[PDB]
């Protein structure tokens, strides 16, 4: 049974390690989100610092890719960074190369050729990770596009990544079921980060501190993450109405 | 940090088979169903946009995908495994071809470079077959209207109709029935269409069908004026809503 | 590290057989059947077609008989992509001796080429081998006509006749039942369709089903001619020689 | 058991089972004895024979005219790493104009045991080694295992029943660390320190090796009649 | 590229891939080496499981190394092209740059020194091929026959026989060949070639193929009928 | 290395090549055999750059001799022309060219016709009814244009040459100490030893 | 089976057990810790004093890469070494083309690449070493753990090794009671006590104590190891301490 | 252009007694009018008994000196602490020398 | 499978150990050094009466002053030979002298460990290097394919080695002239052989300060196998 230790088909035309790899994904057992809004794109994750001893400024799952892409990934902390450095590698290269930033699609393209690789070639292993890519396009505005260790990628008009994803799916489905548009119509970002807040508290059911939480907000030539005080801001607001 | 996999991963067992590429028609199998018809005024390839969530925008995933002008490709399988093919059919296409004789090579000689890509990884150190079978629709000058099947052990075939994927054999049955020699471009999308509806379960409109023809020159979509010689791509994707035009003559 | 994974594809197995090219000729068995028959005014080259389908384009499909230059042909059984990697090298074989002594390659010196590609897969590298028969059929002024086939293991030999492919062990005892050194082409033609009739796994031999080539030095004025029969043609000499 | 076929596998308790095997090669070689002062360091070793005609295998190689080793275990794998030290002291020597310090010959011998134990297709070092020299911070005595574990010590000994020496040399460390300006005492001792290890056989002429360094004194060997005075 | 060591020793001190290749030449046809006093004659089987083959253009089973040495072989009939090859090559190099053909030893060094470095290079399989390498020295009247195998080993031999039922024929030899006094003529060798062929082949003639080399370039292969005229005189004498 | 001709008449091919060899002040050398034999029926003559020369020659004889035993067979003189002038034509184009001339007489077995060849450098071939390389041709092409027939027997071919080299030997400033003289025909290679 | 005997296999889980097996040579190592101090780091290490022969203070464990980064671990020395080698080309090349030296962050990250990188093929081992380091950059003090499967986090307190449980109670101690902070001085006093307080664990032999530091005000920057009069005071505050 | 040589003066003198030998060398090193040095050492022991001298552009003269110093102590080590022959050491020079046939070292050498 | 250079769990190299296996295997190989010369001997062992006894060359010249015999597998020394005999002239060219009998015997020994996944696998042959020079002397050295080498006054491999080793441990001393070593060598040969010793199964060779290595003449062998045949039955 070596047909599951290395990626090569088994007889049902299955490459098990892709499938193993898949499940590594949850191994942190954190979930994330992803919409959009009318002027940007909003990215939240769960943070759990379960001990003391860490300097929690140093836990983070989201990166910043290059000025206009962020990165949250679902999956271990080494594979997450793996991916970052190669991601920004190849944006500053593409800039420098065709004279013009990488959009958010054809980086998240670019990396799920790069995850094909590995399970064609059999000396490489997946990544045990999905990487979900947010910008606000100059072409296309707020985007997001996802990636997985099967070289999958996709477009997608909100999204949801970890061990509770359907729930927090099938909450955002519902939601633009009634809306009936592609986006959260809203102005301001600010707004747009205390709608993927609660909707999460509601998928979830579980209510958050600040420090619980982790937002990254793409727009228009940049993408920035917020801080405990901003997010707390955040809370504060959804609190009073 | 080494490859150290420079042997053969897909082997002859004692049978005379060739596991791995048989396993890669297993997969092959499980994917979705894709067809192609070929006319006398045009070829027409097909398959279902099967959305992996209603959250994800499926006019991103393009499984019908122009690799020359007069060239266009549809699939069943893996769909990594494809998008990589597409990228390196569109190159050679242009290295082993047009940067030689100024134009684009005839269907036959591009599925030819294909072919022997996907061989390649039947037989070169450390990798597995391409699990994918493609359908490869054409024109050219000389050879006319093509569709060619190709396969992961890097065999091909040229069909006047047939499909890949969950429902062939169903499917290759209802168009052999329907072929005939004599069929116009808008005949061969009206029986794709029919024979598509058979494989898919759920919703059937052009949000959830995606097709494609090799026909006439389209100098619309062309971009420039001014050469007589160039009269416009043959290939062309059929929108949503002309695609759920036909789907009321149905 | 890696070498869990390797099959070694290119050892001996105790009895002195190299395992992957026995299992490759096991494959070859499988394909559909090639007859080459050596006449005193030509060469014929037969084969049967492996996949019937209605909406197979036939008139622009070639999986058995393709052409290696002006003077040589060969006939295919076992993976056609295989076969085709092999064909393309074998072109440029022949065009690389042209270049060089300004002459049409000798037909045993592109056989041997070819046959020594084939051996090397089976010695080193730990590749799988072709899993490709050849019967090769050509002209040069020195031998003349001649039938050759080479196999996975990278041997080759002459024949007056041959076969390769499916039912070889049936389709050979017809051959050595019929053949005579004085026969030409067009009895050549009759046996091969006869033989491939009698030792085909299908109901009837038809036209759809066929690839058909004559090599003839019966061209205008003392030169070769290279026939690759049409769909048409092969269904009129298959209602000469009275098959269907 | 199943985690022993290479290097690179670790086995379930953390354990590297051919880098244990090469250690097991050096209990099965000859007793060494390694021992030092302040101003001298001292190296003793029992050679073996294959039988009575054959000549005693050496155990003893010069690295610099300050610096050597001895050996046990394969005795290939000790040419190899000794001639690496060689070099290393040689290329000091005619880059820097410098003696290579003995702490900084056992980190380079440390570091190119190691890549051995974590890369596939080769093998650890199946050799022990134990390093003498005087540099400018004058004697020193260094214990190197194939693990890449490498050892500043004032006396040890390696081989087969090398536990004997090692313990006397524990017992008598108040001592000879005082032995300076003495090269025939501190030689004694490490003679003395070497015949706790003996069983049935004992040190005749062609049996012993021994080697010094110090302050005015190369390092040089002494085989053969040299080392009857010692007996 | 592809490293793996395929030849490795087993716990009896044996390397099978070198014993399994001896296995692939006992598969082989036979082949037999017969020196005479101013000759040597090699005599090759060729099964009769193949007819309607082409014997005009059929790959020959003795090859010419250069214009005064010969090499025939039992084993694998690929695997022999590339040992040929490299001694043809090897042949006109000596030529090239000592301005003197091989030794027929010289030769037979080389190949045999080919065969060996297949048995410890690693991604290789040793060659399934034993050689009979045959010829005279320049300016040299004295017959060699040489002897090599897929091991790498070696050897000169007044008689020897190789390949399948090669047990017997060698019998046949070690009773019927006197060291004393050899073949005197071409006809004597030839005919005892023939004979010890004829304990194995079980059929007429057109199973024997002999190549007679005598000294200063002068080879010759023997046609159907000349061969077919020694046949009938050995059974008629025999029947008696 | 000096002059070298060549004339083809009806049946044969006639080479003559100097047998001086000079380096710098001195003759070092007065029987120097400028060619080498391909194939039985295949001569090649040769002139250009010292050392260059012979291991050209040298090397094209040993590829040919290899051809010959793989193949038990002999080329023809037109393939051993087009396999020569390839390996001048790759070595043009080198780091450091073979400079070297040649000429290729030789009689073709097959088409029972006699046949030269002049090949120079740069791999410049021509089929020629006579032809010369450096310095000879100036001399002896006007010659050859008067006196050739292409129906001339072995014996009116070699007093052409005779002609030719009186008229070098009449004319030219270097002393190349006259001429090796070899027929290719039918029966093979022959070196006529009284010229 | 047989997903734990080769490196960079996906177990069903979705483990790589050959990391996992790495970890267990980490614990079988001696005690080493880190403390995050106001404008430094400290980092201390227990060696255990195997036998009488071993020579004082010379078998030295903690490393220094470049200038400004102390480095210290627990598990098989040799990976430790070959590692903390890595960084000091890592260090090098960074400065070469940058001029600034590498910050704590950035030198975490190539150090954090390169043991990933050996989670990634069969052909190589992963690193049977967990490594505690930092110093002061432009950005202030940072500490860092680092494990074999390329995980590294900052910390205000870190511990690997045999006794690490010990040592994580104690540095969770440290982190309640001085929230405001902790001195430089103060930091090399309680990472002697905590070694002392961990080798519980080692306590059949005896051991001898290793202490650096990086600090702002105490070395300008600069790692330094502690010796002398400073070493001494802090083995007495720990041996008081133990009382 | 760069020009990788200069001459660094000085001169050398071997003569060859019945059981002696003296190389002598003049102790001044200079380029074109300026003195160097007035004593900067040309003539070396390079141990087993052997002196030598290479007089001429005195970085390649150092270059070569180091290298046969070098030779001896590794004809130690490779041939049990042999002691090298003044003829043996004189081969060994002739090959460190034509080693850069191509890029010579500009010296006279006398041991 | 498993690695080529794995280390056994008593600390050996399989591979080394499964070499020596295969040299026990092989034909009979005698050395005796003494302060007249080193005397090297072999038995040929030929498979069949046909094969013509003299092209069995298993005791071989390195140089003028070393020469060597083989037992195992005699078609892996071809190699070790060459490499020798490059050794020995090249380190003339370099320093005009003989080359140390130690030295190259260490400089053979140098190739012996180089294998692995280089050549794929170690030799299967043990070498007798005998020699002299002006330094140690009389020389016989045992060189294995471990890497390792043994200087011997007296040593015997191949497959009669222990028997042969028992017998060379009474019989030599110190004392032996160069004529009682060649006696010595043909008697224990004919002890540890199969088949009856004469001078066309077996071999003898010397070298000797003034005239070098030399191979001898079956009729000297002959001789010298009537001279101890009547010896024996003297007592
Ligand atoms: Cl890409």
């Amino acid at each position: 049974g070596y047909d599951r230790h290395i990626t090569i088909f088994s007889p049902e035309g299955r490459l098990y390690q892709v499938e193993y790899a898949f499940k590594a994904t949850n191994q942190t057992n954190i979930n994330s989100l992803a919409v959009r809004g009318k002027d940007c794109t909003v990215v939240i994750s769960q943070k759990k610092v379960p001990d003391k001893l860490l300097d929690p400024t140093t836990v983070s799952y989201i990166f910043c890719i290059s000025r206009t892409i962020g990165m949250v990934v679902n999956g271990p902390i080494p594979d997450a960074r793996n991916a970052a450095l190669r991601a920004k590698a190849e944006a500053a290269e593409f800039r420098y190369k065709y004279g013009y930033d990488m959009p958010c699609d054809v980086l998240a393209k670019r990396m799920a050729n790069l995850s094909q690789i590995y399970t064609q070639r059999a000396y490489m292993r997946p990544l045990g990770v999905i990487l979900t890519f947010v910008s606000v396009d100059e072409e296309l505005g707020p985007s997001i596009y996802k990636t997985d260790p099967a070289g999958y990628y996709v477009g997608y008009k909100a999204t949801a990544t970890g061990p509770k994803q359907q729930e927090i799916t099938t909450n955002l489905e519902n939601h633009f079921k009634k809306s009936k548009i592609d986006h959260i119509n809203e102005e301001s970002w600010e707004k747009v980060v205390e709608f993927a807040i609660t909707h999460m508290i509601d998928a979830l059911g579980t209510e958050f501190s600040k420090n619980d939480l982790e937002v990254g907000v793409a727009t228009k030539d940049k993408f920035f993450t917020l801080s405990a005080e901003n997010i707390e801001e955040r809370l504060v607001a959804i609190a009073e109405q | 940090m080494t490859d150290r996999y420079s042997f053969s991963l897909t082997t002859f067992s004692p049978s005379g088979k060739l596991g791995q590429i048989d396993y890669a028609l297993t997969a092959v199998k499980q994917g979705v169903t894709s067809l192609g018809i070929k006319a006398t005024n045009g070829v027409v390839i097909a398959t279902e946009k099967k959305s992996s969530s209603p959250l994800a925008m499926s006019e991103t995933l393009s499984k019908v995908s122009l690799l020359t002008p007069d060239i266009g490709a549809v699939y069943s399988g893996m769909g990594p495994d494809y998008r990589v093919l597409v990228d390196k059919s569109r190159k050679v296409a242009h290295t082993s071809y047009k940067r030689i004789y100024g134009e684009y090579p005839p269907t036959k000689l591009l599925v030819s470079e294909v072919a022997k890509i996907m061989q390649e990884a039947t037989q070169s150190g450390g990798v597995r077959p391409f699990g994918v079978s493609l359908l490869i629709a054409g024109h050219d000058e000389f050879n006319g209207f093509s569709l060619y099947q190709v396969d992961p052990s890097g065999s091909y075939f040229p069909w006047k109709a047939t499909a890949i994927g969950k429902g062939s054999v169903a499917a290759k049955t209802f168009l052999e029935k329907r072929w005939n020699d004599e069929l116009e471009l808008e005949d061969a999308i009206h029986i794709a269409l029919l024979t598509l509806k058979e494989s898919v379960e759920g919703e059937f409109n052009g949000d959830t069908i995606e097709l494609a023809i090799i026909g006439d020159e389209n100098p619309d979509l062309l971009g420039y004026t001014g050469i007589p010689t160039d009269k416009g791509p043959r290939f062309r994707k059929l929108t949503s809503q002309e695609i759920n035009d036909r789907l009321e003559a149905l | 590290g890696s070498r869990r994974y390797d099959s070694r594809t290119t050892i001996f197995s105790p009895e002195g057989r190299l395992y992957q090219v026995e299992y490759a000729l096991e494959s070859i068995s499988h394909a559909g059947t090639a007859i080459g028959i050596m006449a005193s005014d030509g060469i014929v080259l037969a084969a049967e077609r492996k996949v019937t389908s209605t909406l197979l384009e036939q008139d622009t499909s070639t999986e058995k008989l393709y052409k290696l230059n002006d003077k040589i042909a060969v006939a295919v059984a076992g993976l056609t992509a295989d076969a085709e990697i092999l064909i393309n090298t074998a072109r440029i074989h022949a065009q690389n001796y042209l270049k060089t002594y300004n002459e049409d390659i000798p037909v045993e010196i592109l056989v041997r080429r070819l046959s020594d590609i084939k051996q090397g897969y089976t010695q080193h590298g730990g590749l799988r081998p072709f899993g490709v028969s050849f019967i090769y059929a050509g002209y040069d002024d020195r031998y003349g006509y001649q039938l050759y086939t080479s196999n996975p293991s990278g041997n080759y030999t002459g024949w007056k006749a041959i076969s390769v492919g499916a039912n070889t062990s049936a389709a050979q005892t017809l051959l050595q039942m019929d053949y005579k050194d004085d026969m030409k082409v067009d009895d050549a033609i009759e046996l091969a369709l006869k033989t491939l009739s009698k030792t085909t796994d299908s109901s009837a031999l038809t036209y759809d089903r066929l690839e058909f080539a004559t090599i003839r030095k019966g061209a205008n004025d003392g030169e070769v001619y290279q026939k690759i029969f049409k769909p048409q043609e092969i269904k009129d000499i298959l209602v000469k020689t009275g098959i269907t | 058991n199943n985690y022993d076929g290479d290097t690179v596998t670790f086995s379930p308790t953390g354990r590297l089972f051919q880098v244990e095997y090469a250690l097991e090669a050096i209990k099965q070689g000859s007793v060494t004895v390694g021992l030092r002062s302040n101003t001298h360091a001292v190296l003793v070793a029992l050679k073996r024979n294959a039988d009575e005609l054959s000549s005693y295998q050496k155990k003893i190689i010069k690295c610099d005219e300050h610096m050597g080793l001895s050996l046990a275990g394969l005795a290939p794998d000790a040419r190899v790493l000794s001639n690496y030290l060689r070099q290393q002291c040689n290329y000091s020597s005619l880059v820097f104009n410098r003696k290579l310090a003995v702490e900084r010959a056992g980190h380079l011998l440390c570091d190119k045991a190691q890549k051995n134990t974590q890369s596939y297709g080769g093998r650890p070092y199946g050799v022990g080694l134990l390093i003498i020299g005087y540099d400018k911070s004058g004697a020193h005595l260094l214990e190197f295992q194939p693990s890449g574990n490498v050892t500043e010590l004032y006396g040890t000994a390696i081989g087969a029943r090398s536990q004997g020496a090692k313990t006397y040399l524990e017992r008598t460390l108040d001592t000879f660390i005082k032995i300076d300006g003495n090269p025939d005492e501190l030689i004694k001792a490490g003679v003395e320190a070497i015949s706790q290890s003996l069983r049935d056989e004992s040190l005749t002429v062609d049996n012993l090796s021994i080697a010094i360094v110090g302050k005015d004194t190369p390092f040089t060997i002494y085989d053969g009649e040299a080392v009857a005075k010692y007996i | 590229g592809y490293d793996r060591a395929l030849s490795i020793f087993s716990p009896d001190g044996h390397i099978f891939q070198v014993e399994y290749a001896l296995e692939a030449v006992k598969r082989g046809t036979c082949a037999v080496g017969v020196k005479g006093k101013n000759c040597v004659v090699l005599g090759c089987e060729r099964r009769s499981t193949l007819k309607l083959q082409d014997t005009r253009i059929t790959p020959s089973k003795v090859s010419k190394i250069d214009s005064h040495v010969v090499l025939s072989f039992s084993g694998l009939n690929a695997d022999s092209r590339i040992l040929i090859e490299k001694a043809r090559v090897e042949a006109q190099s000596h030529r090239l740059t000592l301005e003197d053909p091989v030794t027929v030893e010289y030769l037979t060094r080389y190949v045999a020194g080919v065969q060996q470095r297949y048995t410890q290079s690693g991604g290789v399989r040793p060659f399934g091929v034993s050689t009979l390498i045959a010829g005279f020295d320049p300016r040299d009247d004295e017959p060699k026959l040489y002897q090599t195998e897929p091991s790498g080993i070696y050897s000169s031999w007044s008689a020897q026989t190789i390949g399948r039922n090669s047990k017997t024929v060698r019998e046949f030899l070690e009773k019927n060949y006197d060291r004393k006094e050899p073949p005197a003529t071409v006809e004597e060798c030839v005919k005892l070639t023939v004979r010890s062929l004829l304990e194995v082949v079980q059929t007429g003639a057109k199973n024997i193929e002999i190549t007679v080399v005598k000294p200063d370039s002068d080879i010759v292969a023997l046609s159907s009928e000349e061969i077919n005229q020694y046949v009938t005189q050995i059974e008629q004498e025999k029947q008696e | 290395m000096d002059i070298i001709l060549g004339i083809r008449v009806q049946d044969s091919v006639i080479l003559a090549s100097s047998k001086a060899v000079t380096r710098g002040i001195s003759v070092l050398k007065d029987s120097d055999d400028k060619t080498r034999q391909l194939s039985p029926h295949t001569l090649m003559s040769f002139a250009g750059e010292a050392g260059d020369t012979v291991q050209f020659a040298e090397y094209i004889q040993a590829n040919i001799q290899l051809y010959s035993i793989r193949e038990d067979y002999e080329l023809s003189p037109q393939a051993v022309s087009s396999f020569v002038r390839q390996e001048l034509a790759k070595s043009i184009r080198s780091r450091r060219p073979y400079q070297v001339n040649v000429l290729i007489g030789g009689y073709d077995k097959k088409k029972n016709k006699p046949e030269l060849y002049q090949i120079d450098y740069l791999g410049t071939k021509v089929e020629l009814p006579y032809g010369a390389h450096g310095y000879s041709g100036f001399y002896t092409f006007s010659l050859l244009d008067h006196h050739y027939r292409p129906d001339m027997t072995t014996e009116e071919g070699l007093d052409l040459l005779k002609l030719c080299v009186q008229e070098l030997e009449k004319r030219m400033p270097m002393d190349f100490k006259g001429v090796i003289v070899k027929i290719v025909d039918k029966d093979g290679i022959r070196q006529v030893d009284d010229f | 089976t047989g997903y734990d005997l080769s490196n960079s296999v996906f177990s069903p889980d979705g483990r790589n057990f050959q990391v996992e097996y790495a970890v267990k040579a980490v614990e079988n190592g001696t005690t080493s810790i880190g403390i995050k101090c106001n404008d430094g780091v400290v980092f201390a290490v227990e060696k255990l004093i195997t036998s009488k022969l071993l020579v004082p203070q010379k078998n030295v464990k903690i490393q220094v890469v470049d200038r400004h980064i102390g480095c210290v671990y627990s598990g098989l020395i040799p990976d430790g070494r070959h590692l903390v080698n890595r960084g000091r080309e890592e260090a090098a090349s960074f400065k070469k083309l940058y001029k600034t030296p590498i910050p704590i962050p950035a030198f975490a990250d190539r150090l954090g690449q390169y043991v990933q990188a050996h989670t990634l093929y069969n052909s190589v081992r992963p690193f049977g070493v967990s490594t505690i380091f930092g110093g002061v950059d432009k950005n202030g003090a940072h500490l860092y753990m680092l494990e074999p499967s390329g995980s590294y986090w900052g910390y205000k307190g870190a511990a690997t090794g045999k006794g690490r449980q010990s040592a994580k109670a104690e540095l969770e101690k440290l982190v309640d009671h001085h929230p405001e902070g902790l001195s430089a001085r103060e930091a090399v006093k309680q990472a002697a006590k905590i070694i002392y307080l961990a080798h519980e664990d080692n306590k059949e032999k005896d051991f001898e104590l290793e202490i650096s530091w990086c600090s702002l005000s105490e070395t300008n920057g600069l790692h330094k190891f502690v010796k002398g009069d400073l070493l001494q005071e802090a083995i007495d505050f720990a041996q008081k301490e133990i009382n | 252009q760069f020009n990788p040589y200069g001459d660094n003066g000085g001169t050398i003198l071997g003569i060859a007694g019945e059981d002696f030998a003296v190389l002598a060398g003049d102790t001044r090193n200079i380029t074109d009018y300026s003195i160097n040095s007035r004593y900067e050492p040309k003539v070396f022991d390079c141990g087993d008994n052997i002196v030598m001298s290479a007089n001429g552009f005195a970085a390649d003269g150092d270059a070569l000196v180091k290298r046969f110093k070098n030779s001896v102590k590794w004809y130690h080590f490779d041939h049990n602490d042999k002691k090298l022959s003044i003829n043996s050491a004189a081969r060994n020079i002739q090959h460190l020398l034509y080693g850069k046939r191509f890029f010579p070292y500009y010296v006279h050498t006398i041991i | 499978d498993r690695g080529v250079s794995t280390f056994s769990p008593e600390g050996r190299l399989f591979q080394v150990e499964y070499s020596l296996e295969a040299i026990k295997l092989g034909s009979t190989a005698i050395g005796i050094a003494t302060k007249e010369g080193v005397v090297l001997g072999v038995e040929k062992r030929a498979t069949s009466p046909l094969l013509e006894s003299d092209s069995i060359e298993k005791i071989v010249e390195i140089d003028r002053h070393i020469g060597c015999a083989m037992s195992g597998l005699t078609a892996d020394a071809r190699s070790m030979i060459e490499h020798a005999r490059t050794a020995a002239v090249t380190h003339n060219l370099y320093y005009d002298e003989d080359i140390n009998v130690e030295s190259l015997t260490q400089s053979v020994c140098d190739l012996a460990l180089r294998f692995g996944e280089l050549m794929s696998r170690p030799f299967g042959v043990a070498l007798l290097i005998a020699g002299h020079d002006a330094d140690d002397g009389y020389q016989l050295f045992h060189a294995e394919p471990s890497g390792t080498f043994y200087r011997y006054n007296a040593k015997a491999i191949g497959s009669g080695s222990e028997g042969a080793q028992a017998e060379l441990l009474n019989e030599w001393h110190s004392s032996l002239t160069l004529k009682e070593a060649e006696l010595l060598v043909l008697k224990i040969l004919k002890q540890v052989m199969e088949e009856k010793l004469d001078e066309n199964n077996a071999q003898l060779s010397c070298i000797t300060k003034q005239d070098g290595f030399k191979i001898y003449d079956n009729e000297k062998t002959a001789e010298l196998i009537k001279e101890l045949k009547e010896k024996e039955a003297a007592e």
